[PDB]
Order: structure tokens, then C-alpha cells, then sequence
RNA sequence: AUUCAUAAUAACUUUUCGAAUCGCAUGGCCUUGUGCUGGCGAUGGUUCAUUCAAAUUUCUGCCCUAUCAACUUUCGAUGGUA
RNA sequence: GAAACUGCGAAUGGCUCAUUAAAUCAGUUAUCGUUUAUUUGAUAGUUCCUUACAUGGUAUAACUGUGGUAAUUCUAGA
């Protein structure tokens, strides 16, 4: 190819969509934008797939351009735009707010959620650097550039985030005995306590998890996303609160 | 014309590889600027992304730093003494990076006497200089090496050479003349 | 010059004035397949249950819970007159547009249930619709414009006889929407009062008339 | 008429030159319609009911219109009478239409000059086009040096090709080499590249340099030196708002300090002439006119900036000349110390100007004594300076002056470390000293 | 040939045929851009002065500037040129097109008027048309009307007269680039926009470093 | 893990950017000026981050042939410096 | 709302396996060795500094008209 690709055929899309392989050939290609591409569910397959609430793409134009569709605080228009992990997907005339969040399956999951709790919004801080004029900054998993953080901040550790301000409410180191949820990888959905960081100079650091039934198991740091303290997640988990059984 | 691709070469082991595809546009080359001395006259060449990229074909004037006393003055240079990788970029009066080349010293002794008091030639211990660019002041002209990629950026920007690097390069064209 | 030749496509844009100045009053001059009219086994339930099909706000649900446990038939509506009014009129106060209108054609059609029992409560419904359409003003819907002198007309119609029989005290309410100083609330207020005005007889519409015409020669420095 | 009158001015050339002289005049010329105006008449009522329906107010405005005329029939019949008898008003522009007729012959005007040369020397307010257009007829005069007044012509183009507009200076230039010498014709070329902008710092380098080729000769250099720096002065009124205009700038100071020591006091002395100080010293310190106006210290903070620069480039070699470098100086600071005193804290852009002003001159002070001291002598200006340092700053020095080391601090230091510069702390009653103190 | 003579003045222009050759030897050898003598091309152009424009030859490949090789020639013509109007961004058509020399085979060679002579011709000098439409711009206008610039411009826009029927019905431009209360809003939004933006930026940046200091002071 | 991020100094530049743009509405002020201020949002623009990418790139893995055993280096083959 | 200027896209998709035997490719790495339209989040008061900002200047398209040629998505002069 002689620049970017625009068309993403059926089976090559990623499979936790649950794209059904006769209704034609091509899926949503979501769009550039926070998430990455085979992390992401483009409005779309959102509004579509899952929600019922419409029928065919032109339906989903059509609430879109109606400006129903909120993602974090702000409108969106565009039908693939990729409404990735930990997001706060608010339909007005519903009454509803959705946190985009795995299930123990290894697929998204709708999930209920009031306003209290739509209100904020995790976020991996994952480059702390320091910007022109001196200034520091965070870049969380989402691309949010939050300038001025708390001095206190690292690579790997949960941020809570206003929503309506984009503001650093709080924030959640990344110590053993922390409640850990893991994003890729072939566990993603377990919440489990993390045991051990074993890590690796040049390779990639392996972490230890163990959860609630006390099983335990091994990921990456790529994969691990920190949640809350012991027993307290910060966000409400979805149902089973990812644990994998027989 | 030029490309820069590593398939058209022999292969590790002394083998000829087979042609695997047509030239690229990301492996271009584009045409040296043998860039000589004269009144300033410079091209911009668009490059990938949508990136301007000046070369310069002649250039007079340039940027020139004594590194010693951290400051920095234009000048004028007058020509091409000495150039490790070609005597005849040297014949041809090139300007490239890492030349040898001979400038205006008239900025410079302008600004010792206005900032130490002390003419040259013919606070006294900062007023104290090395004897060879001592002679190079008497000379009217001064060594400079020029550290800026005139085919690139357009500009020509160099240090005055000090001491070190003077007596190798004194050494170099005592025993090449 | 107003949008005159339409264009082929299918969405225009419609800015708020522009959907103002095209918009009108007279629900009779509209007609369609009224709900409330059609199905009559109580006027407020028959729109209560379309309603709670129809709307999912929090507002309107939480309404839906409390009246939902109280109304089911006509003499509890008659026996809780008192506390289904407030609960309406809280909430109406509460000022929330997408639970705006299920209240705002509740309103309508209760008064519709309560008939000549409802001038106890008539003169605070008028005054919480008119606080309504000042706040409306802040926050410019048109939807939100059209529901409340859509019920303002509804209240009227339904109530004919005794406010024209009484017509003045319902107009010494109006003026200060009448008078208010924009275009489309005189207007539209104009409109309603105006029906009333069409279905008075002579008598009281001489001394309407005399009072108005007072109440103008009062108002000589006002020109709206 | 812009092309026919070219091929019909040579039979009646006299004519049109006056013509063209009472359109140069006429916009500057008054022009009063001052009618016989009546007595006035209160004659007005609301004849009709005011209507809301817009048709209805038009009938109703138009009859009570003429209802006001004959009820007011004397002022409206002289009004009708004006409005009949029609207008007689030169439009503005007709200036800048015989300007442009005036280009396209340039020889009548060239023959007379005897009633331009005026406005000239009373240097015109004429607007920026119409001077242009007039810079640019001097341009095409052919017979240049025998004009009526051919130096004062000079001298005022001089000044304008010292003015800050580049394309004033083009036309100035333009002029200046109408004026025919061969030491001009063989720098003809470089100062045109001067005045172009983008060859300008490479051709200071080129040949402004001393001791290279090209470089201007002796008497080359006496005969052109009044050019370059008329030249350089509007390059360095070019104001500094980005990297480039501060580079610019730049360039012009530290390419000043090669020249000559005259021709280096001659420049500052151009940067002084616009200023004044005759005032002070022909009084003693006495300011004659309140000139405590935006325009007067605007002209002092820019000759500050420009002082401050040339120290800073020239150290130690630049010449002190007390007629045009010293007493402008305490000329600038005295101002800013009697508007400060004059003029309320109401005036927030003149006070701060004020300050601003204060600061960059006892800067400058420092800055000079620091670099020259005991060079040359101060007889001659140790009370004036004194003065102007004792007025405001003795009285509550060290309120004022206690946090770090200020630039009259370092003044009074340099002033005790030297010994020559004694006389001023013997000039008081040790007021400076009792100030350290 | 065929000349295809304007008069710019006026705007006119007509097409007179040449069959004698001695008025073509008069314009061989010369070029776009020079001029000829109307008295030497024939009798009714005594006092004219003609300047040679362009021309096609004998088969349609028109004249081209820049090119002085009385022939055909094959020209790698470009974006911004003559004689070439490209059909795709950045194409480079190669195309045959006719020297600026002029000689014997130009089926028509197009002239302008200079210099009006002595007799006036029919269709050049007696006749004219007005221009199409009159300026857009608000010192367009103020120039074209000599308006001063304390005028307003909207009651000297130029109309014109459209009818269809019996409907009379007025036309006139929107003056572009005209002043009005809303580009002042626009400037003065943007001017109070940078200053809240700068505000906030050093509240921000203050109260960041007030929580620094209490944590090094902690 | 760095000559990293970032900051500072001195100059340099055929030299950039720092909004002469567009839609709906019309509110707050008052020295009653056609004066001062003001909402929603469209396009744009310097840098940094993000995403869709792109180009190089490390290890290991290809079928038949020794009746093919030497091959590559002038003409770049392997490495060093500019 | 035709036409035309301007902006974007036409570099994706569709077809075929001719070439190529450590080449492509598969799995695994690196960019502390680079460019990146778009999307997304952040981001720029520099107050002054000597002689129009209620907002500078040129053109050109389409169009009117005069033409060439056997002819093409040819085009010239005004």
C-alpha cells in the first residue's frame, strides 16, 4: 500500500466485537482517536451490536446527529469514533450512563452507571514528562495530556479524573496489595490483587496476581491496570467482579 | 537519478542479489549543493513530511563563535584553507561542515577592544590570549572550522579554532603546503 | 426574506427564532389522534400510561412512582386532589426539560378530570406556567415554549365557561405575560387569552373590554 | 482628463499650473455657508395619533413632515432655499487629484517650484498618499539642483529619508540620487540594497566593514556618511516586536562601533537633534512650556533605548559629547522626574512611561560613568548632574533605594571609588554621604 | 491571414482579412510584444500603432511567449502558464505549441490598438461596451466613487436593473470586506479570550506552586 | 542507560507563527454615543503528547543441485575517518 | 442555486501472482536512529521602545465579446 488504510474487512476486525461474519464484508474501521485500534468499540457497534437502539448505520447517523451521544462530557458525531476502556458513555433521553468496561469473557460490557459515578473517570498515568516552560505533565491511557500534576505521580499509576473539568481529583499508587484489573493479554476481565512485580531490565516486567479465590496468576505491566486499595475499587465492577471459573 | 536503497548492493557474504521491486520515493537522493563562495543565493527543497529544507549554492557571510570567550559574531569569510576529505573541494572553494576556512577578524578584535580596553598585537589575566590567534589577529585573518551543514540548513556557522585543534590543523598545513 | 423555496434535502437547520416565528398556538387549528380524548377509562391515566411508555427521565419516573402508587381510578383522583396538584407542581418548579412535557400535558388533562373543582388550585398553576416560561426564556427551547401555552390553551378550553364568566381577574394574571417584554411572549400569551376572548359572550366582553382599556390608560408610558 | 490633459498643458501651461496650485490649496482653505438664519419658531405638535402598523406610520410621518414645514414656514423656506441652491463643497481628495496631475507633468512644476517649496518647509496636515505622490514628482523633476531653494530642498529631503517608512526612505533615495554627483553614482547601487530588506545585513557586512573590498574610501566616506546614517536611524526607529526586528536592530548598533569617532557622534547627535534641552540651558533647569506629553517622552524613552545600546556595544571607545549626548540625557531624566511631580496618579500610561523612563536614564547614568570615569572632564556639568540627581532621590534615598544594588547606588559607588570624582559628594553638604550613611 | 484587431479602450474588437503580402512582410520577423505601423499595413489605419498580441498558425496551435523559434515546437508546459489549463493538481502536460516569431503561416494574427490614428473605424473606434460589473470591495467601491473615507459605502453601491415580466426587481452586491458591529464583536471576542485564557493559565500555575511549597515545607 | 526532557546565555535567518475569516442570536451597561461590553460554534494555527500509519531493524526457520569447491574486490567486496 | 475559484479526496477499495530462494513471509525484537494529514487532549496577553485597525493591496477564474483548427476534457487575444 502506497499510504494509510480506510477499509477494515469482516474477519479481520477484532473479535471481541462480536461481528457476525454473513451481514457483509466490511466493519466499522473506528477512527483515529484516544484508544488504541484493536482496544476499541466505535459508536456504532456501540449504539448497534449491543444497545438495540438502532437498526442500521443510518439510524446511528441519525441519533448521532440528533447529538443524543455524550462521551466523556463531550458530544460525539462521529459513528466509528473509538469509545475505548474506562469510558463514560451518557444517553440523555435514556437517563442511562455507560462505563465501557471488559467482562470476564474477554468482551466489553455494558455497564449501568448514576450519575455520582459518571461524574469521574480513571485513567492510567503512563508518561509523566516534563513540557515547555517547564511544566509537568501526565498522559494517562487515553491520550489526556493533564498538565501540573501532583509531585507524587508515576509511570503505571491510577488517576482519578474529573470528568467536567478534566481536573486530577486523586490519584492510586502502584505498590503490591492493590487491587489490579488486567486490560490484554489472555486474563483480560480477572480483578485480582497484585502479588509481585518481577521485574526485568530491558524486557518486560511480569506481575503476579492472585485473586479472590486466591488464584493466581502471571501478566504484564502493559496489561495491568491498577484499580483501588484492597477490596475497594474505586469504579463499580461488573457482575462476577472478573473472576474466571469453571 | 539517486537513490539510497540496500538492495542493489553485493550481499554479506559476497552474493548479487535479484532486483525485488521498482525504486522507492522514500529512499530518494537529491543532488549535492556544492555550495561556493559568492553573493548569497539559496534554494528550498519541500521535503517529506511538508518540511522546507534550505540549501544554499553561495554564501558570503556566515556565523562565527569564539568559543572561549562564549560569544558569537557574523563575519565575512574569504575562502577554503583546508578540508579533510577533499584537496579538491578545497581547490574548488566548497563550503561543507568540518572545512578549514579562513575569516574576517575585524568583529572580533572590535569586541575585544571595546570589552577588555587592550587593542591587539604590537583584568589584564582575562585580557591574556593564546600566541597563535595572537598572530592570526596581527594576520588580519583568523582560523575557523565550520560546524554547520550548509546543504542542509543553509546557514554557515562555526568556532573560531582554539588551541588544540589550531596546532594539529597548523601541523596539517605546514606539512601539506 | 424567510426560508421561502425549500430546498431537497431533509434537515435544515432551523434556528430558534426561525422555529419561534413559524411557530403558532391553536391545537384545534392541529389535530390528530388524541390520546386522552380516545381512550377514556380516566382522562390522567390514559395520558399517565402513554407517558410512562413514552419518557424515560428521572424526573417524570420519580413523579411516575409516587402518583403511579396513588392514582389507578376517578374517585382516588378525586379523594388525592391535594397531593397530586403539589407533587406536579414540585416538579414542574423542579424546571427539567425532557420530564417538561409528560407534566406539562398532565396538567392538561387533570384539570380536564378535575373540571369546576380545579379553581382552587387554577390561580398558583398559572402562576407556576408563567415562572416556567421566564425560565424558558433563560434556557431558549422552543419545544419547551410550545408545551406550556399548549397547556395555557388546554387549561383555558377546558375551563371556558367559568373564566368567562370571570374574565378579568384571568387577564390581571396574564398581563404579566402580556406585557412581557419580548415579541413572542406577548405573542403567544395574546393568542391563548385571544381564544378566551373569542368564546365570551357580550356582557362580560364589554366590561373586559372597559377594564382593558383602563388598564391601557395606566399603561400610557408601556407600548408593549 | 488623466490622459487627455498631458497633450494639451504646452499651449496654455500657465493656466493649468494655476489651476493646479489652487487644488494643491483648496482643501486647506476654509469654506463657510454661514446663511442668514431666522428667528427661531417653536411650531410642532403630534398632529396625528402614533401608529403601529409601518404604512400608516409612513402617510402619518410624511404629513406631519410638511406640517412642521408650514408650521415652521420661515426656517424650512430658508432650509428649501439652501437645498435648491445646491452644494459648492470641494471634495477632500482634490488635493490628491492635482498631486496626480502633477506627477503626470512634471516639468511645469519643476519650471516653478517657487510655491511648493511652502509646503515643504512648513512640512505639510498633508496625508501619507498625497506625500508619496509628491516625493515621487520629485523624483521625475529632471533639473533637480536648480530649484528654487536646491539645500533647504535637501535638508528636508535628508529628514525624510531619515523618517522610519521604508518607502519614504525609497522615495527620499530616489530624490537624493536625482541629486547628480559621481561619488553618489558609483554608491548608487549599495545604498539601494541597503534600503532593500532582505539583502540588508548581509550588505552591513558586505561593505559597511572596515578594512575589506568594497569598503567606501576617504572622501568617499566624508561625502556618504550623512546618508548611512540617515538610513541607519530608520532602520533603528524600526520598533522590536519579534526575533527578526530585534536582530535587525541589533545589527545596526553593533555594526555602528567601526565607523569614526565624528561620524559616531554625528549619529548620536542626529538622536539628540530630534529631542531638545535648549530649554534647561537656556534657562538654567527651569522648563519653559508643560511638553509633559505622550509625544516628548516617547521621543526621550527612544533616545534612551538607542543610548543604552551603543554603550553596550561600545563600551569604551565611544565619544561623550556634552552638547549632544550629556544634556539630553539629564534633560530626560529632569522630565521624568517633573512629570512625576506635576501630574496626578491618575495619568496610569504617562506615569508608567514616567517610570519606565526614570529607570532606563539612571541606567544609562551608570552605565556611562562605569564605562568612561575619569576619561574626560566634569567641570563643566558636575552641578547640573548633581542637581538633577539631588532634587528627588537625596530626600528619602534610603527609604527608597534598601533591597538591592539600584542604578544610582551604583552610581554614588563608582562616584566614591574614584578620586577625582570626589566634588560631588564635596558638592553638597555630604548629602550623598549622609544618604550612604 | 486574419486580423483579429482590439481596441482595449473602448473594449471593442473586429477581425479584418489580409490577402496582399506586403503588409504580412511588414509584420514578418517580429514578435509578441514589439509594434508595427497601421500606415504600412494599409490605407484606413494612417496614425494607428498596433503592438503584436498573439495569433494561431494555420492549423490552431497558438502563439506562446518566451519561445522565439518561428516553427512549432513541443513545450513541457506547467501549472501557471499560458496556452495549458491543467486537469489534475500538479500535472505537467507536454504540448505542441507555435513560436512567437511571427511569419507567413498564421492564419490569424491579433493585434491591440495603442495609439488611435486619424479616421475612425466602424466597429473599433465608433462603438463600445460597458464593463460587466462594478467593484465588490468597500475601498473598491470608495476608490471607483472617489468616496471619502469618512463616507459610508452601502448607500453608493451600484445596482441594476433586472425585469422579468412585469416584476422590476433591483440587484446588488454584498459589500465584501465592509465593517459592521459583528466583525467589531468577533475582534473584541478574540481580544477577551486570550486575556481570560492568560488568566487562568497564571491562577493555575500560582496554585500549583503553592502546593509545591507545602509539600517542601511539609 | 544518554550529549534525554527542560532551562539559560550570545548572535544568526532571502524565514515561520503570535486569527484583516465565517453562522445564528441578541443580551448587559451607562458618561444617550448609532459609545463601551457580551453568548453559543464553524474554520484555522506554532509546539508537545496521542492515534491511524510509514521506513528501517535483531534472533531463528526455506524445495532440487558437489559430474557445481572456491567466491567477492578496476566497476564498493569487508572495515576506519571526514 | 447552474457555472467557476477555494478546501479535501482521488495513495483506500478491486484484480493478478510475472518477478524474487535468507529475498518475500511466520513468530520474535528495536527506534536512546526517524517522518506522520487526520482524530483526541493540552498549548501562545510578550506593556513600552522617536517621522489606516470601525479592519490594507493586487490580481485572475466563471461571465461578455473577437477568433483559430479536419480533429481532442485544445484553447489565444480583449
Amino acid at each position: 500500500a502506497r499510504g494509510p488504510k480506510k477499509h477494515l474487512k469482516r474477519l479481520a476486525a477484532p473479535h471481541h466485537w462480536l461481528l457476525d461474519k454473513l451481514s457483509g464484508c466490511y466493519a466499522p474501521r473506528p477512527s483515529a482517536g484516544p484508544h488504541k485500534l484493536r482496544e476499541s468499540l466505535p459508536l456504532i457497534v456501540f449504539l448497534r451490536n449491543r444497545l438495540k437502539y438502532a437498526l442500521n448505520g443510518r439510524e446511528v447517523k441519525a441519533i448521532l446527529m440528533q447529538r443524543h451521544v455524550k462521551v466523556d462530557g463531550k458530544v460525539r458525531t462521529d459513528t466509528t469514533y473509538p469509545a475505548g476502556f474506562m469510558d463514560v458513555i451518557t444517553l440523555d433521553a435514556t437517563n442511562e450512563n455507560f462505563r465501557l468496561v471488559y467482562d470476564v469473557k474477554g468482551r466489553f460490557a455494558v455497564h449501568r452507571i448514576t450519575d455520582e459515578e459518571a461524574s469521574y473517570k480513571l485513567g492510567k498515568v503512563k508518561k509523566v514528562q516534563l513540557g515547555k516552560k517547564g511544566v509537568p505533565y501526565v498522559v494517562t491511557h487515553d491520550g489526556r495530556t493533564i498538565r501540573y500534576p501532583d509531585p507524587n505521580i508515576k509511570v503505571n499509576d491510577t488517576v482519578k479524573i474529573d470528568l467536567a473539568s478534566g481536573k486530577i481529583t486523586d490519584f492510586i499508587k502502584f505498590d503490591a496489595g492493590k487491587l489490579v484489573y488486567v486490560t490484554g493479554g489472555r486474563n483480560l476481565g480477572r480483578i485480582g490483587t497484585i502479588v509481585h512485580k518481577e521485574r526485568h531490565d530491558g524486557g518486560f516486567d511480569l506481575v503476579h496476581i492472585k485473586d479472590s479465590l486466591d488464584n493466581t496468576f502471571v501478566t504484564r505491566l502493559n496489561n495491568v491496570f491498577v484499580i483501588g486499595e484492597q477490596g475497594k475499587p474505586y469504579i463499580s465492577l461488573p457482575k462476577g467482579k472478573g473472576i474466571k471459573l469453571s | 537519478g539517486i537513490s539510497r536503497d540496500s538492495r542493489h548492493k553485493r550481499s554479506a557474504t559476497g552474493a548479487k542479489r535479484a532486483q525485488f521491486r521498482k525504486k522507492r520515493k522514500f529512499e530518494l537522493g537529491r543532488q549535492p549543493a556544492n555550495t561556493k563562495i559568492g553573493a548569497k543565493r539559496i534554494h528550498s527543497v519541500r521535503t517529506r513530511g511538508g518540511n522546507k529544507k534550505y540549501r544554499a549554492l553561495r554564501i558570503e557571510t556566515g556565523n562565527f563563535s569564539w568559543a572561549s570567550e562564549g560569544i558569537s559574531k557574523k563575519t565575512r569569510i574569504a575562502g577554503v584553507v583546508y578540508h579533510p576529505s577533499n584537496n579538491e573541494l578545497v581547490r574548488t572553494n566548497t563550503l561543507t561542515k568540518a572545512a578549514i576556512v579562513q575569516i574576517d577578524a575585524t568583529p572580533f578584535r572590535q569586541w575585544f577592544e571595546a570589552h577588555y580596553g587592550q587593542t591587539l598585537g604590537k583584568r589584564a589575566a582575562s585580557a591574556k590570549i593564546e600566541s597563535s590567534v595572537e598572530s592570526q589577529f596581527s594576520a588580519g585573518r583568523l582560523y575557523a572550522c565550520i560546524s554547520s551543514r550548509p546543504g542542509q540548513s543553509g546557514r554557515c556557522d562555526g568556532y573560531i579554532l582554539e588551541g588544540e585543534e589550531l596546532a594539529f590543523y597548523l601541523r596539517r598545513l605546514t606539512a601539506k603546503k | 426574506q424567510r426560508q421561502t423555496t425549500k430546498s431537497s434535502k431533509r434537515y435544515r437547520y432551523s434556528s430558534f427564532k426561525a422555529r419561534i416565528d413559524d411557530l403558532k398556538i391553536e391545537p384545534a387549528r392541529n389535530l390528530e389522534k388524541r390520546v386522552h380524548d380516545y381512550v377514556e377509562s380516566s382522562h390522567f391515566l390514559a395520558s399517565f400510561d402513554q407517558w410512562k411508555e413514552i419518557n424515560l427521565s428521572a424526573k417524570f419516573t420519580e413523579f411516575a412512582a409516587e402518583i403511579e402508587h396513588d392514582v389507578q381510578t376517578l374517585p382516588q383522583i378525586l379523594y388525592h386532589d391535594k397531593k397530586i396538584f403539589n407533587s406536579l407542581v414540585s416538579f414542574i418548579n423542579f424546571h427539567d426539560e425532557f420530564s417538561l412535557q409528560p407534566l406539562l400535558d398532565l396538567l392538561a388533562q387533570f384539570c380536564h378530570d378535575l373540571g369546576p373543582d380545579f379553581l382552587k388550585f387554577y390561580e398558583e398553576a398559572i402562576k407556576t406556567l408563567i415562572n416556567l416560561l421566564d425560565a424558558a426564556i433563560e434556557f431558549e427551547s422552543s419545544n419547551v415554549f410550545e408545551w406550556g401555552f399548549n397547556c395555557l390553551a388546554y387549561i383555558f378550553k377546558y375551563l371556558s365557561k367559568f373564566l368567562v364568566k370571570k374574565l378579568v381577574l384571568t387577564c390581571d394574571l396574564l398581563i404579566p405575560l402580556l406585557s412581557h417584554s419580548k415579541e413572542y411572549l406577548s405573542r403567544f400569551s395574546a393568542e391563548a387569552l385571544s381564544f378566551l376572548v373569542r368564546k365570551c359572550p357580550v356582557s362580560n366582553l364589554r366590561e373586559f373590554v372597559r377594564s382593558v382599556f383602563e388598564k391601557l390608560e395606566g399603561d400610557d408610558e408601556q407600548t408593549n | 482628463v488623466f490622459d487627455t490633459l498631458p497633450n494639451v498643458y504646452t499651449k496654455d501651461e500657465a493656466l493649468v499650473w494655476k489651476l493646479v496650485l489652487s487644488f494643491i490649496k483648496l482643501p486647506d482653505e476654509n469654506q463657510n455657508l454661514d446663511y442668514y438664519q431666522p428667528l427661531l419658531e417653536d411650531g410642532a405638535n403630534k398632529v396625528l395619533w402614533d401608529s403601529s402598523v409601518v404604512r400608516l406610520r409612513d402617510t402619518i410621518d410624511t404629513f406631519s413632515h410638511i406640517w412642521s414645514k408650514y408650521s415652521t414656514q420661515n426656517t424650512s423656506i430658508i432650509s428649501t432655499t439652501i437645498e435648491r441652491r445646491g452644494n459648492t463643497t470641494y471634495p477632500i481628495l482634490i488635493r490628491n487629484q492635482a498631486l496626480k496631475v502633477m506627477l503626470s507633468i512634471p516639468q511645469v512644476a519643476e519650471n516653478h517650484f517657487v510655491d511648493i517649496a511652502p509646503f515643504v518647509y512648513n512640512d505639510f496636515s498633508w496625508t501619507e498618499v498625497d506625500r508619496n505622490v509628491f516625493l515621487k514628482t520629485l523624483s521625475k523633476f529632471k533639473n533637480i539642483k536648480n530649484v528654487y531653494s536646491a539645500t533647504e530642498l535637501h535638508d528636508h529631503l535628508m529628514v525624510l529619508l531619515g523618517s522610519r517608512n521604508t518607502d519614504v526612505q525609497k522615495l527620499a533615495l530616489d530624490a537624493l540620487l536625482a541629486y547628480k554627483n559621481p561619488t553618489l553614482n558609483k554608491y548608487r547601487d549599495n545604498l539601494k540594497n541597503l534600503l532593500d530588506d532582505t539583502l540588508f545585513k548581509d550588505e552591513i557586512t558586505t561593505f559597511l566593514t572596515e578594512n575589506g573590498s568594497q569598503s567606501i574610501k576617504a572622501e568617499d566616506e566624508k561625502v556618504v556618511m550623512p546618508y548611512v546614517l540617515r538610513i541607519f536611524f530608520g532602520r533603528a526607529q524600526v520598533p522590536p516586536t519579534s526575533g527578526q526586528k530585534r536582530s535587525r536592530k541589533i545589527a545596526v548598533i553593533s555594526v555602528l562601533p567601526n565607523f569614526k569617532k565624528p561620524y559616531i557622534n554625528d549619529f548620536l547627535s542626529l538622536a539628540s537633534e530630534r529631542l531638545d534641552y535648549n530649554y534647561f540651558f537656556g534657562n538654567s533647569h527651569q522648563i519653559n512650556s508643560s511638553k509633559a506629553t505622550l509625544k516628548t517622552i516617547r521621543r526621550m524613552t527612544g533616545f534612551v533605548n538607542i543610548v543604552n545600546s551603543t554603550l553596550s556595544v561600545l563600551r569604551t571607545n565611544f565619544p561623550l559629547h556634552t552638547n549632544s549626548v550629556l544634556q539630553p540625557l539629564i534633560y530626560s531624566i529632569a522630565m521624568a522626574y517633573y512629570v512625576l511631580d506635576t501630574e496626578s496618579t491618575e495619568e496610569v500610561h504617562l506615569r508608567k512611561m514616567a517610570s519606565n523612563l526614570r529607570q532606563q536614564g539612571l541606567k544609562c547614568l551608570s552605565s556611562v560613568f562605569e564605562f568612561v570615569g575619569n576619561t574626560f572632564d566634569w567641570s563643566t556639568s558636575m552641578e547640573d548632574i548633581y542637581a538633577v540627581v539631588v532634587k528627588p532621590r537625596i530626600s528619602h534615598f534610603s527609604d527608597e533605594n534598601l533591597q538591592q544594588p539600584s542604578s544610582l547606588l551604583r552610581l554614588f559607588l563608582y562616584w566614591a571609588h574614584n578620586p577625582s570624582l570626589y566634588q560631588f559628594l564635596y558638592y553638597d553638604e555630604f548629602a550623598t554621604a549622609t544618604a550612604l550613611m | 491571414m486574419k486580423l483579429n484587431i482590439s481596441y482595449p479602450v473602448n473594449g471593442s474588437q473586429k477581425t479584418f482579412e489580409i490577402d496582399d503580402e506586403h503588409r504580412i512582410r511588414v509584420f514578418f520577423d517580429k514578435r509578441i510584444g514589439q509594434e508595427v505601423d497601421g500606415e504600412a499595413v494599409g490605407d484606413e489605419f494612417k496614425g494607428y500603432v498596433f503592438k503584436i498580441s498573439g495569433g494561431n498558425d494555420k492549423q490552431g496551435f497558438p502563439m506562446k511567449q518566451g519561445v522565439l523559434l518561428p516553427t512549432r515546437i513541443k513545450l513541457l508546459l506547467t501549472k501557471n502558464v499560458s496556452c495549458y489549463r491543467p486537469r489534475r493538481d500538479g500535472e505537467r502536460k507536454r504540448k505542441s505549441v507555435r513560436g512567437a516569431i511571427v511569419g507567413p503561416d498564421l492564419a490569424v494574427l491579433a493585434l491591440v490598438i495603442v495609439k488611435k490614428g486619424e479616421q475612425e473605424l466602424e466597429g473599433l473606434t465608433d462603438t463600445t461596451v460597458p464593463k460587466r460589473l462594478g467593484p465588490k470591495r468597500a475601498n473598491n467601491i470608495r476608490k471607483f466613487f472617489g468616496l471619502s473615507k469618512e463616507d459610508d459605502v452601502r448607500d453608493f453601491v451600484i445596482r441594476r436593473e433586472v425585469t422579468k415580466g412585469e416584476k422590476t426587481y433591483t440587484k446588488a452586491p454584498k459589500i465584501q470586506r465592509l465593517v459592521t458591529p459583528q466583525r467589531l464583536q468577533r475582534k473584541r471576542h478574540q481580544r477577551a479570550l486570550k486575556v481570560r485564557n492568560a488568566q487562568a493559565q497564571r491562577e493555575a500555575a500560582a496554585e500549583y506552586a503553592q502546593l509545591l511549597a507545602k509539600r517542601l515545607s511539609e
